């Protein structure tokens, strides 16, 4: 029932470590497209708004 | 004590490593130093006796 970011502390235990060794400067988001692209539906054809 | 995944080494309030993980195997160990004090020596009096 928190919409935003909740009031309280959790530690963020370390994953992984890659040896990429590659320069990174900007980044995207992927997502998941359930609905189509070809036919968009009126509504509810994605994840609730 | 219990290690995270990612430790590997512990610690108390200086740099020297209070507890260690095993390379070889995951369990952990604490190490104390060998014993040390000060040998204060009594004495009757070397006049009194021996
Ligand atoms: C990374 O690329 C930027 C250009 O987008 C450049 O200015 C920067 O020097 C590069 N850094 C490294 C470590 O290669
Ligand atoms: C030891 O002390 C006594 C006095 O208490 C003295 O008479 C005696 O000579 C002393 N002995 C030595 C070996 O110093």
């Amino acid at each position: 029932l928190v919409r935003d970011l909740p009031q309280g502390f959790s530690a963020l235990e370390p994953l992984v470590d890659l040896p990429i060794g590659i320069n990174i400067t900007r980044f995207q988001t992927l997502l998941a497209l359930h609905r189509s692209y070809l036919t968009p539906g009126d509504s509810s054809s994605g994840w609730t708004a | 004590k219990k290690f995270l995944p990612f430790q590997q080494f512990g610690r108390d309030i200086a740099d020297t490593t209070d507890a260690v993980r095993d390379p070889q195997t995951l369990e952990i160990l604490d190490i104390t130093p060998c014993s040390f004090g000060g040998v204060s020596v009594i004495t009757p009096g070397t006049n009194t006796s021996n």
